[PDB]
RNA sequence: AUUCCUGUUAGAGCUGUUAAC
DNA sequence: TAACAGCTCTAACAGGAATA
């Protein structure tokens, strides 16, 4: 009376790395073949430039000298490996920049810090960009350095230092890595080292890894929505990140907004159709006018009834459809029993209706330990002792939870700014997430879409 | 294989008490006198009860009242599926029925109910399978105690008891926490909850989840389908029946 | 903000069910 | 429109580092 469905497992979904090379392991992959991106030439080499008040510079310069050089994880060398160096490891140099790629902010920039005046700031720092927007072509990421001193502006209400510095810093082309003291300060240094690396390779040209086997025929686009407080009643800003391997060989990550102003996460029919009429136009210019033949629309919450009609009179008969809501906070757990020493396998998926299932992106992943081979590895282990699992509600479903699954699973690996081995949610949700947050953040954000190495 | 936190509930259909009433209510008007009369009963608006004639008619008097019939939720599953009110009507007539004949403690934290070790019956017999659970490297624990650093917070163990509607099914999900005793102080107990759960892995919950279960029901989740009851001395009564063992699955 | 996502604290939105206005 | 209920989300912090 208590069995449920028989439940399935989704393999580990494998990352391709230079050359083909598969590995689930991202960092052990990127060690052992290099970047996905390393075939080709995407960067020649990866330029840097620093921003920082002219007392920091030091740890601009600090921090970089250990991306050159080898760092022995301390901390989760469970999972953890070497790191050997950017040269060694990404098979392009890590081009220190030379005194004209290498500018300070302005004390005007203290001033309005310790001022509290997050607006002000934002503007100074990009303001102290101005010589690096004219040799846009000398460098490639600008490493910006947020001193402690400045704390009072990191985040307050109804600012966001950080989207602020990225949305103001998009519409010139110029990828930014922010480096706090939490980087420089963490106890193990091939947790910093490897996240920073991947990053600045990752928006200083592109592509550490992307996904083995993945059909360039799907695109996946997740709506999620940030809220901004009125002092009157609240706006919503619902954003639309697509993910598709198009024919070119650079992996298409983007973001835009749905859009005047929403009173709940619910688009309407005309706004739902006009996101979507956006959203295959962008997969359409990817893959020389060719219409999806599957749509995937990941939503945090439920699709209206006017949604459902949106999303399906944006697409042809010949396009199927799958809407799914992703709902992270649920009241089921599970256990392993053969209990177990590890908890139950990342990737085991327990279909619970018709429409509902339970999707463990979280779980004991084999094959990439590194000490101990056979040992599973729980990434939250520090945080919780078992995994908490998803729950997917499918408003348009056809039959078989294992293609929705393996979609949400293999788009948890490809957050090239994260530095562990995976996510809870997919990067679709992550990034429309991140975008949302920026867009509400900056309005003026609207018309453009932004690929992910802007605000990553 | 995967064990959930889901025990059935193969119970379709319960008998309530309905009192029809000469002049309009309002839920928040039931819900408020409910905490003023605080009668031995379960109350919600739809007036359904569960519970004794007498403690409804000290909750409306007999001016109020018009008439007390029975009420037949034929579709339990499917009535909470379209009734927030039924839904929380039956958690807590499920709850009610199952920390009855028991001494575990009955909170609510939030809106979710927790079954909590009791301070003063810590050390009894039922309670050596739990102490085992918890206990470190086959000694034997403790499930109930005062937070390390804390100047007066108390802790212990507890599992949050929630009704849930899956298709046409109802589940009693179980999750093992720490109930702190002052419920508004339980964030001062964030180091202390954290360092205790921290090794409570898959074989520890699973041991602490079976405790739990022999704790809630009586018995082993083996062959069982233990049925409890909610005011049994009553004349609008619920019996509940719940498979003793959790929700689980084999993969393919 | 190299990261992760766990807790805490609140809130909002969706649905309903009543009472209505 | 005003409560009520449940579900599920974000926002804002704090917080520690992968079977001990
Ligand atoms: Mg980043």
């Amino acid at each position: 009376l208590s069995q449920l469905a028989a439940h399935s497992t989704i393999p580990e979904p494998l990352l391709l790395f230079k050359d083909n090379r598969t590995d689930t392991h991202p960092l052990r992959g990127l060690s052992q073949y290099g970047p996905y991106s390393a075939c080709f030439n995407l960067p020649g080499q990866v330029r840097l430039a620093y921003l920082a008040p002219t007392e920091h510079m030091r740890k601009l310069d600090a921090i970089v000298r250990e991306l050159q050089n080898p760092a022995t994880p301390k901390e989760a060398t469970n999972y953890y490996v070497e790191y050997g160096g950017f040269e060694k490891v990404f098979k392009v140099p890590l081009v220190m920049p030379q005194e004209h790629l290498r500018c300070l902010a302005l004390d005007e920039c203290h001033g309005v810090a310790a001022n509290g005046n997050g607006l002000a700031l934002a503007d100074k720092i990009v303001q102290s960009m101005s010589g690096l927007f004219r040799q846009k072509h000398a460098f490639d990421v600008l490493l910006v350095y947020l001193p402690a001193s400045w704390k009072k502006c990191f985040e307050y209400d109804g600012f966001d230092l950080h989207d602020r510095i990225k949305a103001k810093v998009a519409p010139l082309n110029l990828p930014i890595q922010i480096i706090n003291d939490t980087a420089l300060t963490r106890q193990c240094r091939a947790n910093v080292m490897w996240g920073v690396s991947v990053a600045l390779y990752a928006k200083a040209g592109g592509i550490p890894w992307k996904l083995a086997d993945w059909d360039k025929d799907e695109a996946y686009i997740g709506l999620s929505y940030a809220i901004k407080k009125n002092a009157e009643g609240q706006e919503y800003t619902t954003c639309c990140s697509q993910v598709f391997d198009p024919d070119g060989t650079g992996f298409e990550f983007v973001a835009y907004d749905t859009r005047d102003r929403k009173g709940n996460p619910y688009l309407s029919y005309q706004e739902m159709q006009s996101v979507l009429s956006k959203s295959l136009h962008l997969y359409q210019s990817s893959h020389n006018g060719r219409m999806p033949r599957k749509i995937f629309i990941h939503k945090t919450t439920h699709f209206t009834e006017d949604e459902i009609q949106g999303a399906f009179d944006s697409f042809s008969s010949s396009t199927e459809i799958e809407l799914v809501q992703i709902i992270q906070s649920t009241n089921w757990y599970g256990l392993k029993v053969d209990p177990a020493s590890y908890p139950v396998d990342r990737g085991l998926y327990q279909p619970l209706t018709e429409s509902e299932c339970l999707l463990w992106t979280q779980g004991s992943v084999m094959g990439v330990n590194q000490q101990n081979p056979g040992q599973p590895v729980f990434k939250e282990a520090a945080l919780t002792p078992l995994p908490n699992p998803i729950m997917l509600r499918r408003f348009s479903g056809n039959g078989g939870w294992h293609a929705t699954c393996s979609s949400i699973l293999a788009l948890t690996k490809v957050d090239w700014n994260n530095n562990t081995l995976y996510k809870k949610l997919p990067v679709t949700l992550v990034y429309s997430q991140v975008f949302a947050d920026v867009v509400k953040q900056t309005p003026e954000i609207v018309n453009e879409i932004y690929d992910y190495r802007f605000f990553m | 294989a995967l064990r959930t936190n889901a025990l059935p509930v193969v119970t379709q259909s319960i008998r309530c008490g309905v009192v029809t009433l000469a002049s309009p209510i309002t839920f928040s008007e039931l819900k408020e006198r409910i905490s003023q009369k605080s009668p031995k009963a379960l109350l919600t608006y739809t007036v359904l009860f569960l519970g004794g004639e007498p403690e409804i008619r000290k909750i409306f008097s007999n001016d109020e009242i018009n008439s007390i019939g029975q009420y037949y939720i034929d579709e339990i599953a499917q009535s909470v599926a379209a009734s927030t009110f039924l839904k929380s009507f039956v958690e807590e007539a499920i709850l009610t029925a199952l920390l009855r004949e028991k001494p575990i403690l009955h909170r609510v934290r939030h809106r979710t109910h927790y079954a909590v070790i009791p301070n003063a019956s810590a050390k009894d017999d039922r309670f050596l399978d739990l102490r085992k659970a918890v206990g470190f490297k086959g000694d034997l624990g403790y499930i109930t105690g005062n937070v390390t650093n804390a100047k007066e917070l108390s802790w212990a163990e507890a599992v949050s008891i929630r009704l849930e509607e899956r298709g046409g099914k109802l589940w009693i999900m179980l999750k093992p926490e720490i109930w702190i005793k002052p419920l508004d102080r339980r964030e001062e107990a964030t180091d202390f909850i954290r360092s205790r759960r921290r090794y409570r892995f898959n074989q520890c919950s699973y041991q602490i989840l079976d405790a739990w279960i022999k704790i809630l029901f009586g018995s082993i989740g083996g062959g069982g389908t233990v049925n409890i009851s909610c005011f049994p001395d009553a004349e609008f009564k619920a019996e509940f029946e719940i498979g003793t063992r959790t929700a689980f699955s084999l993969g393919v």
